[PDB]
């Protein structure tokens, strides 16, 4: 039978967000050529989805 | 809120600048000169990479 307490004081860390990231395509795929966007936009909602 | 495209600025003007001219012809050296020989006696100068 414990005859004396000891309180002691513990530490928990938890994530609970993420880096809110968001990349655009357009800058992405085809940075600067402007041919490059008309076989871009041949594929379809891939910059989208 | 519903994302549905993207925007991008157009460019208007463009921007050319080039480094200042490089190797200098010395055209304007033929022309400034105290002597000069005949006529039958001329110089044949070869000017490139001007």
């Amino acid at each position: 039978i414990p005859t004396n307490f000891s309180i002691s004081i513990t530490t928990e860390v938890m994530p609970v967000s993420m880096a809110k990231t968001s990349v655009d395509c357009n800058m992405y795929i085809c940075g600067d050529s402007t041919e490059c966007a008309n076989l871009l936009l041949q594929y379809g909602s891939f910059c989208t989805q | 809120i519903y994302q549905t495209s993207n925007f991008r600025v157009v460019p208007s003007g463009d921007v050319v600048r080039f480094p200042n001219i490089t190797n200098l012809c010395p055209f304007g050296e033929v022309f400034n000169a105290t002597k000069f020989p005949s006529v039958y006696a001329w110089e044949r100068k070869k000017i490139s990479n001007c």
